[PDB]
């Protein structure tokens, strides 16, 4: 059934599973036309498909050409997502295919279910968790590869860099969701926190800075403060 | 005009014959129902006064034989039986009519209700949904499950309605996932109408039978089947025009006939609101929409 706070450790067991977030699939800028009406212009998007146990990220870039001449794009985007996730599963060797796919938005259930009919033993699950994966495009190297794309493209990353050499999947997922929640709540301040120090750099093959264990404690605390500050503003509390 | 004599009425029971119903007292001298119109299927049905659970009954067509009811004290129910000896049967009925021990199928001449509810229902199709080939008539009751309900346990006691499942490979062509799911026309017209039912009359027949089992027996799987067959049509963008017009007539009489006090359980809010107000055919069911609005505006 639905994934929630009760069964949170199930994410880090040895049954292969994938989170699928479709928030950034169909991205537009709304603008005015010469005649004074409003129009959208699409920009490149992506499906965020993530193994929370291993950090493997399957970033399917959705090029604006996929929307050309199509109607009801927000609806189509869900079916395109499901089509690409199904294609990804088909492309994996059997022993790498997930046993479960967890969609961050419930509106993805029926499209993914219908596209996965050939895989009746893969469970399609919603979640009650409010995950911050929409902020994936605040990660500079992910945003850069999406915007630069000139065609449909799959790009593979490990969203945990090398953290699993020193910490567990549970702790790595918690750090990720904290970083993304911070970027989602106040991108400018979060990026300030991550790159303020010019002597801490990002490896060419990484997404995040090369913090020591103790600097990660400091960074994590700064992120939690940023989220609390923002929250006191939001509600005036 | 045919007759279904009763041997006796040993236990107090409400007897229905199509949309009519009579209360018979324990050992009241009741010996059957005469003047049954030829040309239509019929259903005789029972609800015992002492266990108002298990409505049960028999679908039959008097053109197919001489049928009578007899109470079985071992199995505790009124059973339909076929009498092979015509002179016996005619003599038995003749006697019973002379003693005026039979009620009369109380059809108003102006009334087409029963025809309108059973227009496409054939006995031969009922007998394939209800499989008991040694009888010419078909027993149905409140508790019988459908093949689809079973898949999700006694096979010889099931309602073999055609399985409809909008998220199945049968319903969804590979490569047309979004198309077939949002527009069920290929599943309606190619899979169901051209492939399985062969024509729209057999489709409407099963739809009508499903509704009647839901209304008369409270059979829940039949109500599921009725709604699924409505939803499949309304969710298709491409439906033959004669089918939409016929459908509107079919549902109008079904909604007209439903007991007012049963709308809560026999009518699925989601299906009806989608069919009348959101679906492709939201504008093709004027008579059904109008009766539903004036009779059950709460459900909507
Ligand atoms: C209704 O009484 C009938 C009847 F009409 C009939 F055809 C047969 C029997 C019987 O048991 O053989 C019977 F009692």
């Amino acid at each position: 059934g639905a994934m929630n706070s009760s069964n949170y450790a199930e994410l880090f067991n040895n049954d292969i599973k994938l989170f699928v977030d479709d928030t950034n699939v169909y991205r537009v800028t709304v603008h005015k036309t010469f005649e004074g009406n409003v129009a959208t212009k699409a920009i490149n998007g992506c499906i965020f498909t993530l193994n929370p146990k291993t950090g493997h990220l399957f970033l399917k870039i959705i090029h604006t050409s996929v929307w050309a001449g199509q109607k009801r794009l927000s609806q189509l985007a869900k079916w395109k997502t499901a089509e690409e996730v199904s294609a990804l599963v088909r492309s994996l060797p059997k022993e790498e295919q997930p046993k479960q796919i967890i969609v961050t938005r419930k509106a993805m259930l029926d499209p993914l279910e219908v596209h996965m009919l050939d895989f009746p033993n893969i469970a399609i699950r919603p979640t009650e968790l409010r995950l911050p994966f929409s902020a994936a495009m605040s990660i500079d190297k992910l945003s850069d590869v999406v915007m630069k794309a000139t065609e449909p493209q799959m790009v593979l990353f490990n969203i945990y860099d090398d953290w699993l050499d020193r910490i567990s999947s549970y702790t790595a997922f918690s750090r990720l969701t904290l970083l993304l929640r911070a970027l989602k709540t106040n991108e400018e301040s979060a990026k300030m926190i991550l790159l303020s120090d010019p002597t801490i750099t990002i490896k060419s093959y990484h997404l995040w800075p090369s913090f020591t264990d103790e600097q990660w404690i400091t960074i994590e605390s700064q992120m939690r403060d940023l989220i609390l500050t923002e929250y006191g503003r939001k509600y005036n509390v | 005009m045919n007759t279904v004599p009763f041997t006796s009425a040993p236990i107090e029971v409400t007897i229905g014959i199509d949309q009519y119903s009579f209360n018979v007292k324990e050992n009241q001298p009741f010996h059957g129902i005469k003047d049954i119109p030829i040309g239509h299927v019929h259903v005789i049905h029972f609800q015992h006064a002492d266990n108002s659970s298990m409505r049960y009954g028999y679908w039959f067509d008097c053109r197919m034989g001489n049928f009578y009811i007899q109470y079985d004290p071992k199995d505790g129910l009124y059973k339909m039986m076929e009498e092979r000896d015509g002179a016996k049967f005619e003599n038995i009925v003749h006697n019973f009519k002379e003693r005026q021990m039979m009620v009369s199928y109380p059809k108003i001449d102006e009334d087409d209700t029963w025809y309108n509810l059973t227009e496409f229902v054939q006995m031969d199709k009922i007998r394939k949904i209800v499989r008991k080939d040694e009888n010419q008539f078909s027993y149905v009751d409140s508790s019988m499950t459908t093949v689809q309900e079973n898949e999700l346990s006694d096979p010889a006691h099931s309602l073999n309605y055609t399985v409809i499942n909008f998220k199945s490979r049968e319903a969804i062509r590979p490569g047309h996932e979004m198309e077939d799911f949002l527009d069920k026309s290929y599943y309606l017209n190619t899979v169901m109408l051209q492939g399985i039912f062969k024509n729209s009359s057999n489709y409407f027949g099963e739809l009508q039978f499903a509704f009647l089992n839901a209304m008369f027996f409270g059979n829940y799987g039949s109500s599921l089947q009725w709604h699924a067959m409505i939803e499949l049509i309304c969710s298709s963008a491409t439906v033959p025009k004669h089918m939409l017009d016929k459908l509107d007539e079919i549902l109008y009489y079904q909604i007209k006939t439903l007991p007012e006090q049963y709308s809560d359980i026999l009518l699925n809010e989601r299906v009806w609101n989608i069919c009348l107000y959101s679906s492709f055919q939201k504008n093709s069911l004027h008579n059904t929409e109008k009766i539903m609005e004036n009779k059950y505006p709460e459900l909507l």
